[PDB]
């Protein structure tokens, strides 16, 4: 509901980020692992 | 698009996009136009 979401502070883009990190993985940064760069991914616990 | 909330007031009524602007379908540019014998027509130019 547009009206309900606007009544609170939810901005429909915080929703985008929240869902994209909760129900799917999120690619945030990159780190070195014995000489080669590899991804950092936040995906949320499987129980939720 | 006219029901886009610009600001939400504590009373419950919001200031909508339709309150300050007119929303409708148009064109992304208005540069040129063509007529064939004085009648407005849609035209394309094919360059080799």
């Amino acid at each position: 509901n547009r009206a309900a979401a606007a009544a609170q502070g939810v901005s429909f883009a915080d929703i985008r980020t929240a869902l994209a990190s909760a129900l799917s993985s999120s690619y945030v940064s990159d780190f070195p692992n014995q000489g080669r760069l590899q991804r950092v991914m936040v995906q949320a616990d499987g129980d939720a | 698009f006219g029901n886009v909330i610009l600001r939400a007031n504590t009373d419950g009524s919001n200031i909508y996009l339709k309150d300050v602007a007119k929303v409708g379908l148009g064109m992304e540019d208005y540069s040129s136009s063509t007529r064939l014998n004085g009648v407005n027509t849609t035209g394309m130019a094919v360059m080799l």
